[PDB]
């Protein structure tokens, strides 16, 4: 019921000229008394949230609101599946994706009857968007409403890492922003330690495309406010480097966009002065200071072969500072 | 290996649909044995190897399609699994515990990953008093299967079609004699089927009493049997 | 080093075997394609095998890989015996196995096994049922039931459904009148495709025939119609 | 329409078919083949001959209002940047050289296609300048230096073959090429890279 | 970029006459924390920085005694110097079974060596990845040894291994003169050892926990402060 | 996005130029990507619990076991390849019996741990010098807990590496960078076996982000008194049922 055969050739394209992208027509269109049905199923499962108000993994594969559930989810995935997609689509930002994160709606049910919606929430990251589209999509990520959900958001986070990578080139660089200020807000978020990093491996993917110098020098600056310089006398760097958020970020951050410059063939005197600011800081154990070897290994390792040579622009004797980094288990 | 696939073997096992043709036949008193030879020179010695139809006791036999010299190192240790069955429990060794043994060596090389499968594959046709007369069969996958009527090489998925056809359940010794040459009359690549191009053998319930002669046949005893209907 | 997982995949592609605990009973079930017209129907109806007096195993897999398993089995089952004086318990034989598909990867570097295998039976003087699990990995899994092989994810969510711990099938007869449903589902034919073993307590293991197989899947189809 | 806006006859009926920004080309159409083609070379690898998957982008430059077009090419050479990295192999390798390569044969085949026609008298404003030919080395030089030390030694003959087309356009940058070429090769004389033996 | 063709293994020689997965291993010291060694004409002194993992973990130990005549102190690899420390451990015990006789410093120096060597000559295998500094009262004085995984087995009045190991080194280096004129003082000796260990910490601050320290000489026989013991030197 | 590779990413027990032996890095990785593990200690006894994470009614939990003994008063916890460390034990368990043989006392635990290690410390297919017989890094970290009378309850983590440390409390498998830094918060030098008992539910609620039940979790303990007991499902429910409680507390 998608095909739209039309009256005339010329009835055509007088539709595909009037769009809104400078592109054409959604080829296949969900005719609206369709578009009724499948927002009926959705909002019918919404209905139904009351019917697990409390129960367990046992009682849940035998409720109604599961089996409704899971049946929509098949459909979602043979629709992200083929010449389909572009009928999946306006659905995503007000129903396929408040659902899918219908995990927080419990994780070890979907071990039972084995569903992978991580898998499928974030590998729809990629696909046939158009220019309209987008926007609502960045909108319902970056959600001022976020905050509403707890490590489903290293999920969130990951469906950005992937809609970025699909989609670049082809964001507006408003767009490009209200991605990275979500992102870098996240860097920040107490409680969940384990997203605080998952968000600065990200930002890399950013700081890559992003030569421009006064967006990045300007950032730099933002992060290494929060450390630069001995604020803070020895003592105080232990009981900081283990408790404060604030730094925690600013840490991760910095530690980001020297981590999105891999091989600059020669290299870049902004690196070694903030890695020379990074040091001071992995050199004090706790989950900051540890971040920030992270930030220093994974970079001497990849400068590795260029090393013969990057080392005659580390001046500073702060080659020396640079040593310690990487410890596990079984150096000593 | 993939999607659940056994490439090494896949690989020698269609290496098989090449080389040679076979067929075993079981009769209700009796078992037939038979195969081509390999593309001959008018100068190659043709009564001599017996190359592809080897005894391996006086109450089992083996049809080959394969390389050559990678089935006899395998038969020669399969002779000896014979004797010291014998030397150990005074009877003739039972044919399922004979192909096991070997089906057991084949699947020997398809997971010790370190060295190269198995060539060839077996007709056995055999008798032991437990099961009657008996036919099986041994791709160098490892698995040996049971026979009313069987083939392996060349033009396989042809004869295994006729064979279909003309068999019959009550059928004798000599009935099966013939639907086994009958049927390489399409599963020939040669234009016309001659004695020299064959090698036979039969397992009947002996040329006297109630027992068990073996009979591998000398080149005129088919020229003669080749007589019945093939060429005259 | 990865080809674990890539063995995992034989065992999907072959003969599909299933397996069901009762209150005081345990069966099995497997088998493929009846018989392509011209095969000895008499000389490998070896789908279930027989371990010791009270221990059986079936497997899902390359059927020429279970052998060398179902032997080195039955073997260590005999050096219990014999340096220990006391049948294998049915979790050690267990145990054993899988073992031994794990030493299949972490030495020397050889290939692992193309097979999962189910094993069941009673431990010796003990009564209480016993079902297990083996995948090529390593991994031994005690199960109330459970099927592993071809289209085993149907079976498995079949029996799921079907089986409940509070009413286990306490009748010896009733307990396979389920094992049978639950074939029936993938296989190819019917009753002609796939057969079944049955051990009770104390080493009574007696093995099903082709016409204990269709008193039943013939007085199954008749409930089945009445609607 | 960029052939038959020069010299001939600039009409067929219609001159009424404008250049600007981006060729024949909306600002969301370019926009989208940019965001595409970044899609073959860092995720999708679908491309064929790509002598004719580049035109496009090609004749839709304009010597007058380029600028919004090369903000467009650097921001896809910037993410195409790791990918073609000596030691980042994989299905890409292969479609980044393709195309790297039939770009700039496609780019340098227009250029002495408009050179012949400015001995014809025509300029047009919509031809190649030559701070065209500057900002197109700009941005691929450590594209085609990371490329040409590839493992595959094919693969590096597709990036070291664009220094010729680069140096033919004369562009004021053409020192910055002979600059590299020149060292790297002293420096092999000179056995400096005798420890790996593909730099030499 | 630049590929290196003759770093594969051990067995290979670069074009420049270098061993590379060698220079490598020489590299894997630098990888652990910092250690120090010194002699007078009547000790042997060692401090060490253990280093732990979390605030929640103890501390990797970097010094073991090898017989009451000699030990030593691991900056690197610690597996490769428990293998090491373990057969030193061995010959020392052996020239005291069968000869009766306290195994020699610079012996056992010549005896890692061959064994560190050993480990250089062979495909497979990959070279020792820990650097160690030994020390010991034998029928000689006292005695220093650097033990670097190439099977380089210098001997020294002080030395330092490890990450920033260039703050001692130097120091050391200026105080030479001083350091093995402190004879007959064991006390002064240490407070040498921690004040050089300490050129090499940043804003770090030696505690309990931190410190590990090793001595032998004349009539001391080699013992290991490690917790409490060590707090008089703080 | 886009791609970060050295040159000496893969090699097989041979030296980056930096000295690191990245086979080895990565056997590392891998604990952090198995089953949560946890231990606690008290100076009133240890405490181990797991994630179980059942996937079906049928499958009879408990032939998940991920906490087994060692000796009367050595346990340990696993997370990761639970068939790859049958071997790992099988050698601990042999080495405290054989100790008690020898010497007619129970093993210390610094040295169970150490002798587990110089197991996993035979890796490799080239040897000169001592043979190291065995063939890759052994894929399974180790949380090992019990009590000996010279060093009170004791907690450690033996890596795949060959190396350990002794840990007052820690955390493996996938929830182990946060919860770690959980109990790097909530751990003092003076808790009770209640109280930790508890603490390592905690734990487990949070990085699992779900509700916890027996079929979910098991938890076992080891006190000088009554050895190294692993809590029946019973008592693990009770002990859950007092949380839901305690923390309904504000």
């Amino acid at each position: 019921q998608s095909n739209p055969s039309i009256s005339d050739p010329t009835t055509l394209l007088e539709a595909e000229r009037n769009d809104p992208d400078g592109l054409g027509l959604p080829l296949k269109s969900v005719p609206e008394k369709v578009d009724a049905y499948i927002k009926k199923q959705f909002e019918i499962i919404k209905n139904l949230e009351d019917s697990v108000v409390g129960l367990n993994p046992q009682q849940f594969i035998k409720t109604d609101y599961f089996y409704r559930t899971s049946t929509i989810f098949y459909w979602i995935k043979e629709m992200a599946r083929g010449p389909n997609k572009v009928l999946l689509v306006p659905y995503l930002v007000d129903y396929v994706l408040p659902f899918l994160i219908g995990l927080v709606k419990h994780k070890d049910v979907c071990a039972l009857a084995s569903l992978d919606p991580v898998r499928l929430y974030a590998g729809l990251g990629y696909m046939p968007i158009r220019k309209n589209h987008v926007a609502a999509i960045v909108d319902y990520v970056c959600s001022s409403n976020v905050a509403l959900s707890s490590n489903q958001t290293k999920l969130q986070l990951a469906f950005i890492q992937h809609f970025l990578s699909a989609e670049l080139l082809q964001l507006t660089e408003e767009e490009k922003n209200k991605i990275l200020e979500f992102v870098v807000s996240n860097l920040y978020n107490e409680q969940f330690v384990e997203v605080r990093v998952r968000a600065a491996s990200i930002l890399s993917d950013i700081v890559h495309n992003w030569k421009e110098e006064q967006p990045l020098l300007s950032l730099i600056e933002r992060f290494a406010k929060g450390l630069d310089v001995n604020k803070y006398t020895s003592k105080e760097r232990q009981k900081l480097s283990k408790t404060d958020i604030k730094i925690h970020g600013n840490v991760l951050g910095l530690g980001a966009i020297i981590s999105a410059f891999p091989y600059v063939f020669p290299l870049p005197p902004w690196i070694p002065k903030n890695l020379s600011n990074l040091s001071s800081w992995a050199r004090t154990s706790g989950m900051t200071g540890n971040a920030a070897k992270n930030t220093i290994s994974e970079f001497k390792k990849v400068r590795a072969d260029t090393w013969k040579f990057d080392r005659a622009s580390f001046n500073t004797e702060e080659l020396e500072d640079l040593e310690g980094v990487l410890w596990r288990s079984y150096y000593a | 290996s993939p999607e659940g696939r056994l490439y090494q073997v896949e690989y020698a096992l269609e290496s098989i649909s090449h080389a040679g043709t076979a067929i075993g036949i079981m009769a209700s008193d009796g078992i037939v044995l038979a195969a081509e030879r390999k593309v001959t020179s008018t100068l190659l010695e043709q009564d001599t190897s017996t190359e592809k139809l080897y005894k391996l006791n006086d109450k089992i036999a083996v049809a080959v399609a394969g390389l050559t010299a990678d089935a006899e190192i395998l038969i020669n240790t399969a002779r000896i699994h014979a004797q010291n069955y014998l030397k150990t429990y005074n009877e003739d060794i039972p044919v399922e515990i004979l192909v096991r043994r070997l089906s057991d060596i084949k699947q020997g090389y398809t997971q010790h990953g370190g060295l190269r499968p198995f060539g060839v594959s077996f007709i056995y046709a055999g008798y032991d008093d437990r099961y009657g007369y008996q036919l099986y069969t041994s791709n160098p996958s490892g698995n040996y299967t049971g026979w009313k009527a069987i083939s392996v090489g060349a033009n396989t998925s042809a004869a295994q079609t006729l064979l279909q056809m003309d068999y019959k359940d009550d059928m004798k010794v000599d009935d099966a004699i013939e639907l086994a040459l009958k049927t390489l009359s399409k599963t020939t690549d040669s234009s016309a089927l001659t004695y020299d191009r064959l090698e036979f053998a039969t397992i009947r319930k002996g040329a006297n009493d109630g027992e068990v002669y073996q009979k591998i046949f000398k080149p005129q005893e088919i020229k003669d049997i080749l007589v019945k209907t093939g060429i005259t | 080093i990865f080809q674990v997982e890539y063995a995992l995949e034989a065992v999907k592609r072959g003969t599909c075997a299933v397996g069901v605990k009762g209150k005081n009973c345990v069966v099995l079930g497997c088998e493929r394609r009846s018989t392509l017209k011209l095969q000895d129907t008499r000389i490998t109806p070896s789908k279930v095998s027989k371990i010791d007096s009270h221990v059986v195993l079936s497997f899902s897999g390359l059927n020429a890989d279970s052998r060398i398993l179902i032997e080195k089995a039955r073997v260590e089952a005999q050096s219990h015996r014999l340096t220990l004086e006391d049948p294998v318990t049915v979790e050690y034989l267990t145990r054993y196995v899988a073992g031994v598909q794990q030493r299949y990867t972490q030495s020397g570097g050889v290939r692992p096994f193309g097979v999962s295998t189910l094993i069941a039976g009673f431990d010796p003087r003990d009564d209480e049922p016993k079902l297990y699990q083996t995948e090529p990995s390593g991994i031994y899994s005690s199960w109330s039931a459970q099927t592993i092989g071809r289209n085993s994810k149907t079976v498995r969510e079949f029996l799921e459904k079907n089986y409940d711990r509070k009413e286990p099938p306490a009748t010896v007869e009733e307990c396979v009148k389920l094992t049978v449903r639950s074939l029936l589902e993938v296989v190819q034919t019917g009753a002609k495709n796939i057969e079944i073993t049955v051990v009770k307590p104390d080493s009574d293991i007696v093995a099903l025939s082709s016409e204990e197989i269709n008193q039943y899947v013939t007085q199954i189809e008749q409930e089945k119609q009445e609607q | 329409v960029h052939n038959k806006i020069l010299s001939s006859e600039h009409e067929k009926d219609v001159v009424g078919v404008e250049f600007g920004e981006f060729g024949i080309f909306t600002d969301d159409q370019m926009t989208f083949m940019f965001n595409r083609l970044q899609g073959h070379l860092r995720t999708d690898g679908q491309i064929h001959s790509y002598s004719r998957t580049v035109k496009p982008f090609v004749y839709a430059i304009n010597g007058s209002k380029k600028d919004r077009f090369f903000e467009k090419l650097v921001s896809l050479a910037k993410a195409i940047e790791t990918f073609i990295h000596p030691s980042n192999n994989g299905f890409w390798t292969k479609p980044n050289a393709k195309f790297v390569h039939a770009f700039i044969k496609s780019y340098h085949g227009r250029v002495k296609y408009e050179e012949d026609i400015c001995a014809r008298g025509v300029t047009n404003g919509i031809c190649l300048t030559s701070f065209c030919h500057e900002e197109i080395v700009e941005i691929f030089l450590n594209i085609i230096s990371l490329g040409s030390q590839n493992k595959n030694p094919d693969i590096a003959n597709y990036y070291i073959s664009c220094f010729a087309y680069l140096l033919e356009l004369d562009p004021s940058n053409a020192y910055l090429i002979y600059d590299k070429i020149l060292i790297d090769l002293y420096d092999t004389l000179a056995d400096q890279f005798i420890n790996s033996r593909h730099r030499i | 970029m630049f590929r290196n063709n003759y770093d594969g293994d051990t067995v290979t020689f670069s074009p420049t006459g270098r061993l590379f997965q060698v220079e490598y291993a020489l590299e894997a010291i630098k990888q652990g924390s910092v250690t120090v060694g010194l002699r007078s004409n009547t000790h042997a002194v060692l401090v060490a920085l253990k280093r732990n993992a979390d605030e929640l973990s103890s501390y990797q130990k970097k010094i073991i005694k090898c017989d009451e005549h000699m030990g030593l102190s691991l900056a690197g690899l610690a597996p490769d110097a428990r293998v090491l420390s373990n057969y030193l451990r061995q010959q020392c015990n052996y020239s005291s079974l069968v000869f009766n006789r306290k195994l020699a410093v610079e012996r056992a120096g010549h005896l890692l060596c061959d064994k560190a060597q050993k480990n250089t000559q062979s495909y497979g295998g990959r070279p020792y990845g820990v650097g160690l500094l030994i020390i010991g009262y034998d029928k000689s004085g006292a005695h220093l040894l650097e033990f670097q995984p190439s099977g380089n087995v210098t001997e020294l009045y002080g030395t330092a291994i490890g990450a920033r190991s260039q703050g001692a080194k130097t120091y050391l280096e200026r105080t030479l003169d001083t350091f093995i004129k402190i004879d007959g003082n064991p006390d002064e000796l240490i407070k040498a050892g921690v004040e050089a260990i300490s050129q090499s910490l940043r804003d770090e601050s030696l505690t309990v926990d931190n410190l590990s320290i090793a001595i032998v000489g004349k009539d001391t026989p080699f013992t290991i402060y490690d917790g409490e013991a060590v707090a008089k030197y703080i | 996005m886009f791609l970060t590779r050295s040159e000496y990413d893969r090699g097989v027990s041979t030296f980056s130029p930096e000295g690191r032996l990245f086979q080895v890095e990565y056997s590392l990785e891998a604990i952090k990507l198995g089953s949560t593990a946890i231990g606690i200690a008290t100076k009133e006894g240890v405490v181990l619990g797991v994630e179980k994470r059942a996937t079906s009614p049928l499958l009879e939990s408990d032939s998940i076991e991920k906490i087994v003994e060692i000796d009367r008063h050595i346990g340990c916890a696993m997370s990761g390849l639970t068939a790859d460390a049958r071997s790992m034990i099988e050698h601990a368990r042999t080495a405290a019996v054989t100790h008690n043989l020898y010497y007619d006392e129970d093993i210390n635990v610094e040295s169970l741990t150490q002798s587990v290690c110089d197991l996993a410390l035979r890796f490799g297919e080239g040897a000169s010098g001592e043979e190291r017989l065995m063939s890759r890094p052994f894929g399974v970290a180790l949380l090992i807990a019990g009590h000996d009378a010279d060093d009170g309850y004791q907690l450690f983590h033996a890596e795949p590496s060959g190396t350990f440390y002794r840990y007052n409390a820690k955390a493996i498998g996938s929830g182990s960078e946060g919860a770690q830094a959980e109990l790097l918060n909530e751990w003092h030098s003076s808790l009770t076996l209640k109280e930790a008992e508890l603490l390592v539910l905690k734990i487990l609620k949070q990085v699992m982000e779900e509700k916890l039940d027996e079929n979910n979790a098991q938890l076992s303990c080891i006190t000088k008194q009554d050895g190294f007991k692993i809590y029946d499902n019973e008592k693990t429910a009770e002990l859950i049922k007092e949380l839901k409680e305690k923390e309904a507390a504000e």
